[PDB]
């Protein structure tokens, strides 16, 4: 919950992913950088819904919290609390 | 603990009805649709409001709205869209 | 009565009206433009609303799965190269594949 | 003999399946605890609801699926078929990230 | 006709920062391109965010939360705190 | 002039004045433009005394186009809040890669 | 007329040139000339739309900035 | 004996060249008249300023020299000295075009 979950993305779980981009081997090596790759967007994307959740004096996240922190990233299109 | 909102199930519904009256609608479209309309919204009018301030103008009417519509959307879906809002004010404008 | 009723609309016109006026938008603002704004709801969600139903109907639906959504939006070609980035609410993706993988 | 498929031959059907099914294919509750993971760290104790966990899952499963694809196209372009980290680095690279 | 630049305000900037070496009209361009662009890009989405926050009346909090939550984490704190003492000072 | 007395050398007035009539807010507190200028200041001395370092590294005393490309450029921060800018007469950096050598 | 071939092969020779290439291929050259007129044809068409609303049959500075700041280019000098 | 550089250094020592000097690549009258026959279809009897045309030249320039350095590295990645069609779709693509 809170210790080593990072692997939660697991092998097969990348290998299913990348099925669903058109490839027909995944090397040994991809899982882990697509895991740090998928590690350094999730981040990103934290840090502004946090610091949003601490500007707006509340202690709970709400989706339309991240809503507005991928807001900023320049596309914005459907989806919940669009 | 509400009095009333401002939704759009009655639009889509109405719309939906003039156009094929035998397809069901939910509210996830709904929302959705509501999302696009807000964004497409603040898009226009943003757009608008930034070329009448290039035009040195203070007045916002119809003329800068269709412009804006006109150079932000493709070109056939501007100017069907262009054609729409014409026709529209100078409707509005008649009735007053 | 509200005057979206003699313009071939629905709105009561005034609300959006308020909408743009605490938008912090322009200290004037135009009787047409709000008009003109629910004209472009009406018609552009008469053609995403028909997308819908087209993608429905693709898979024999009255009701809709965001498949039916994602189907709208990457079937349309003026959909796709406004915007496509974003995540798509539970419609999923359309797949293509090359002619060089399968044997 | 057994009726071992050549490598490539379960894929049609199996892209017939999954391109018009459209479910999950990630563990949940692993997930939501790389979520939680992630958020102790910027703030401990979050009292999540039920929300605000399948929204980041779907995002990023869309951006990682739309990379894939790209990558996929990159190594097309690289006059071979399969992935390798040079093809994502390329991909995302010339994605502006 | 008078008009509203940064012009003697950039060049007094530079001469209590630099006071050794003149700048460009081309790099007062792009320092006046950058000022504006960083103005109206706070402003904004303060607005935006005060909005979001049930507030039509912009105070110093909500352009300090909204410099912290649009810059980096060192150029965010400097300008919290310079920000914080400047409108304690004022008011 | 008020911008002074703030500690500040960017326009007090003149920004909140563009910050009242930026539409913006109808209320527009006024320790807000000058947490701006703040702001502005901050950013315009650090690329000031970036382009000030490149034009000494290349034995300089003017500050060339290039010199605050190159400031840009070496700045990780500057970097990651303009990583899209281009900034004429500046060119690239000397990238090179062994693989072609 | 036929003014697009104005831009000769030895100057989109040096263009390569400037994206470090060696050995150009023939098509490529004509290829960039493709992209080069898509690109101007796309700020182009936005240029003469903001002209012709713009109550000016000049087309200003001012004006090729406002087509380039929708299509996320966002240009600096030139009408910053 | 004539003295014929061995191919790729000259380019090299070009490319040199070209990073020192920061002058536009292509005459202003050719841009001139280009944008002047673009504009022809679109609208009748327009005039064109003196300026206006410049950025366009620049910004044209800089955003095209992007895409060739986004190409010559997709290049690198195929293990090649030539730029190629392919290099060049998968540098416009990618970027979100």
């Amino acid at each position: 919950i809170l210790r080593d979950n990072i692997q939660g993305i697991t092998k097969p779980a990348i290998r299913r992913l990348a099925r669903r981009g058109g490839v027909k081997r995944i090397s040994g090596l991809i899982y882990e950088e697509v895991r740090a790759v998928l590690k350094s967007f999730l981040e990103s994307v934290i840090r502004d819904s946090v610091t949003y959740t601490e500007h707006a004096k509340r202690k709970t996240v709400t989706s339309l919290d991240v809503v507005y922190a991928l807001k900023r990233q320049g596309r914005t299109l459907y989806g919940f609390g669009g | 603990s509400k009095a009333r909102k401002e939704t759009y199930s009655s639009y889509i519904y109405k719309v939906l009805k003039q156009t094929h009256p035998d397809t069901g609608i939910s509210q996830k479209s709904m929302s959705i649709l509501n999302s696009f309309v807000n964004d497409i919204f603040e898009r226009i009018a943003t757009e608008a409001s930034k070329l009448a301030a290039y035009n040195k103008k203070s007045t916002i009417s119809a003329r800068e709205i269709q412009t804006a519509v006109r150079l932000i959307l493709p070109g056939e879906l501007a100017k069907h869209a262009v054609s729409e809002g014409t026709r529209a004010v100078t409707k509005y404008s008649s009735s007053t | 009565q509200s005057r979206s009723a003699k313009a071939g609309l629905t709105f009561p016109v005034g609300r959006v009206h308020r909408l743009l006026r605490r938008g912090n938008y322009a200290q004037r603002i135009g009787s047409g433009a709000p008009v003109y704004l629910t004209a472009v709801l009406e018609y552009l969600a008469a053609e995403i609303l028909e997308l819908a139903g087209n993608a429905a109907r693709d898979n024999k639906k009255t009701r809709i799965i965001p498949r039916h959504l994602q189907l709208a939006i990457r079937n349309d070609d003026e959909l796709n190269k406004l915007l496509g980035n974003v995540t798509i609410a539970q419609g999923g993706v359309l797949p293509n594949i090359h002619q060089n993988l399968l044997p | 003999k057994p009726h071992r498929y050549k490598p490539g031959t379960v894929a049609l059907r199996e892209i017939r399946r999954f391109q018009k099914s459209t479910e999950l294919l990630i563990r949940k509750l692993p997930f939501q605890r790389l979520v939680r993971e992630i958020a102790q760290d910027f703030k401990t104790d979050l009292r999540f609801q039920s929300s605000a966990i399948g929204a980041l899952q779907e995002s990023v499963e869309a951006y990682l699926v739309s990379l894939f694809e790209d990558t996929n196209l990159a190594a097309i372009h690289a006059k071979r078929v399969t992935i390798q980290k040079k093809e994502i680095k390329l991909a995302r690279r010339l994605r502006g990230e």
